[PDB]
């Protein structure tokens, strides 16, 4: 429903072993960001910083 | 810290998330008006 806002985490992207992310041109994450194995080869970016 | 999410707070101006130095020094005000 209407959580707390910004309290919560967003979307940095994802990427693969096979895949390239256009948001970083590289198969990591960006400054500020951690990587989350959602997956076998799946990693998403997750930002904390508002 | 096995997944636990561990955040400090601090000033959002002095930490910028930039890889350059924030060399901040003199002066300590804006030029002052004529």
């Amino acid at each position: 429903g209407q959580v707390p806002d910004n309290s919560g985490l967003l979307f940095g992207g994802v990427f693969t072993d096979k895949t390239i992310n256009p948001m970083t041109n590289a198969q990591s994450c960006p400054a500020g960001y951690i990587p989350l194995n959602l997956f076998e080869s799946l990693k998403v970016c997750v930002s904390l910083d508002y | 810290s096995d997944g636990c999410q561990v955040s400090y707070c601090v000033k959002a101006g002095i930490f910028t998330g930039g890889s350059l130095l924030p060399v901040r020094l003199p002066p300590y005000t804006k030029p002052p008006l004529m």
